[PDB]
């Protein structure tokens, strides 16, 4: 099966550079084109240029010239985009997309560039305890985004709400809700995992009643 | 560049209707080899684009059939046959006829259902956040339909605007509903100085609320 793996997260400074990257396998990597997209709240998508790593040959949208840089490694079967001179415009998700066929269409898993001088900080994990009971774990004061909430580590989640995160005095704050049979808690136990990539912390944050 | 508008910018839709977004490019998009190269793509929040249509008609294997694809010259249309929960999202089309590729402003599809009171469900600071000096309360409403519901807090019996965000999820995939989180963050000496916390829904249409209380003595 195809596969793009993209690199994760990064929180870069203005002025600087950064090379993000889209691992391919699965396919004969120097046949197909790799795009790349750009997505970033409130502009939708734009299509970024692609590279043909048969010749390295690239085609750029005009919006991107001077700013964007694809590259190709066929040793490592890795396509490289690297954008200079960074500044807050640049702070988006970036998606890489191998030309398609029949057997699906191949997007990487997308990579969040935040372009800001503030520094990193860890969330504060706290949690919220008291048929079906409703349990809760608060994400409060952290930068950049994203952070990765989950229930039991994964295998719960159903009837699990995690909310957008809102900007409070420079850092983001969140919370999540779970909804379990009342049957199965505290009897069997339940833990928020918050993992923030930023800062390379995860919390497991067990809900105990109060 | 060719410029691609999409009408409706939302599109509300009752479950098990039909539903139809068009596209419109600013100039022919036949490419040189006779083809018209216009995708439309879904694209779930937190999910990358899913191709539904290529080559404006042709229905892409795997997606489902109540999907198709329609058009000529510079208007394009999809057309959903019965809509489900599952195709709530920000529909796009795109066009690679011509350099540099580009795609339309996003169509999201909003799913009308019934109404549906929210699940509220309040929480007082924890002690872990107590013992670092802070206070947050929390207050989920949950699976709630329509999207409009407002949020009012009191603090010992008196409406409190001060230190209140609210976040919204998107549309669940499932039932239909949407789910809100207010948050009341305060010092946690102001938090000491009072007793009863009230999270009050209300929705725009209706006057009765629904709501959830806690008093820090207990």
């Amino acid at each position: 099966e195809v596969q793009l793996q993209q690199s994760g997260p990064e929180l870069v400074k203005p002025g600087a550079s950064v090379k993000m990257s889209c691992k391919a396998s699965g396919y004969t990597f120097t046949s197909y084109v790799i795009h790349w997209v750009k997505q970033k709240p409130g502009q939708g998508l734009e299509w970024i240029g692609y590279i043909y790593p048969y010749n390295d040959g690239t085609i750029y949208n005009e919006k991107f010239k001077g700013k964007a840089t694809l590259t190709s490694d066929t040793s490592s079967s890795t396509v490289y985009m690297e954008l200079i001179s960074l500044t807050a415009e640049d702070s988006a998700v970036y998606w890489c997309v191998r030309e398609r066929d029949n057997y699906g269409v191949y997007w990487g898993q997308g990579t969040t560039l935040t372009v800001s001088s503030a520094k990193t900080t860890p969330p504060s994990v706290y949690p919220l305890a008291p048929s079906m009971v409703t349990l809760g774990c608060l994400v409060k004061g952290y930068f950049p985004e994203p952070v990765t909430v989950t229930w039991n580590s994964g295998s719960l989640s159903s009837g699990v709400h995690t909310f957008p995160a809102v900007l409070q005095s420079d850092l983001y704050t969140l919370s999540s809700s779970v909804t379990v049979t009342s049957s199965t808690w505290p009897s069997q136990t339940i833990t928020c995992n918050v993992a923030h990539p930023a800062s390379s912390t995860k919390v497991d944050k067990k809900i105990v009643p109060e | 560049d060719v410029l691609l508008t999409q009408t409706p910018l939302s599109l509300p839709v009752s479950l098990g209707d039909q539903a139809s977004i068009s596209c419109r490019s600013s100039q022919s998009i036949v490419h040189s080899n006779g083809n018209t190269y216009l995708e439309w793509y879904l694209q779930k929040p937190g999910q990358s684009p899913e191709l539904l249509i290529y080559k404006v008609s042709n229905r892409f294997y795997g997606v489902p059939d109540r999907f198709s694809g329609s058009g000529s010259g510079t208007d394009f249309t999809l057309k959903i046959s019965r809509v489900e929960a599952e195709d709530l999202g920000v529909y796009y089309c795109f066009q690679d006829s011509h350099i540099p590729y580009t795609f339309g402003g996003g169509t999201r599809l909003e799913i009308k259902r019934a109404d549906a009171a929210p699940t509220v469900s309040i929480f007082p600071p924890s002690s872990e956040q107590l013992t670092s000096g802070g206070a947050s309360v929390v207050c989920f409403l949950n699976n709630f339909y329509p999207k409009d519901i407002n949020v009012k807090w009191k603090i010992d019996g008196s409406e409190r605007q001060n230190g209140v965000l609210n976040s919204w999820t998107d549309q669940d995939s499932k039932d239909s509903t949407y789910s809100m989180s207010s948050t009341l963050t305060l010092t946690k000496d102001e938090y000491e100085r009072h007793n009863s916390y009230t999270c009050e829904a209300t929705h725009k249409t209706s006057t009765s609320p629904i709501v959830k209380s806690f008093n820090r003595n207990e």
